[PDB]
């Protein structure tokens, strides 16, 4: 399946109190597999990432971090 | 603890890895 599907599949086993955690989890092992990554490209990883549970329809449908 | 649990369980959410980089080019 598409990539979309795979995460709004595997964010959907995470229980909706945990979505928001996980996802901060997600940009945290996004990065490493970048490396040096600056703090404004940073806080737009957090800012896509804030948009996936909407976009999956999941909630809560956005992650303040 | 769970939030950490889950995350682990679930691939580490390495699809929505993927697509946070996709949209952080
Ligand atoms: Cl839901």
């Amino acid at each position: 399946p598409p990539t979309l599907q795979r995460c709004c599949r595997q964010l959907r086993n995470v229980s909706p109190f945990c979505r928001c955690p996980s996802l901060r989890q997600a940009v945290q092992s996004a990065q490493q597999q970048q490396g040096q990554v600056g703090p404004q490209q940073v806080g737009h990883m957090y800012r896509v990432a804030s948009r996936i549970p909407a976009i999956c329809n999941l909630q809560p449908m956005r992650c303040p971090f | 603890q769970r939030c950490r649990h889950q995350f682990q369980t679930q691939q580490r959410l390495r699809a929505c890895q993927r697509v946070i980089q996709r949209w952080s080019q």
